[PDB]
């Protein structure tokens, strides 16, 4: 100890051809939406959707 | 109708569970839980058995 790290490349991803990627932006914003408010007791918000 | 104009949760929760009169042991296990939903998970359970 401490501890250090070497990296290669810092992978990123910009999204390019957004139609299919689009639908499924919507998809999962209907997944988090029927997933958001189990948490009632379980002490998680609503409103951080 | 004394009641009737309430922010605060927890003279409310607990003047409900005072009001809710019932046997004074679970009236102690209404006063178990610190917590505020759980606790309110018991009353309300309670209440609708009643």
């Amino acid at each position: 100890p401490y501890l250090r790290a070497r990296g290669e490349v810092f992978s990123e991803i910009f999204p390019i051809d957004e139609a299919v990627v689009r639908v499924l932006v919507e998809e999962l914003k209907e997944a988090f939406e029927k997933y958001v408010a189990n948490h009632k007791s379980l002490r998680l918000d609503r409103y951080q959707l | 109708e004394a009641v009737k104009g309430t922010s605060d949760p927890a003279m409310l929760a607990d003047t409900i569970a005072y009001h809710a009169t019932w046997t004074v042991a679970e009236k102690q296990e209404i006063l178990e839980l610190t917590d505020l939903e759980a606790r309110l998970k018991k009353v309300l359970g309670l209440l609708s058995r009643d």
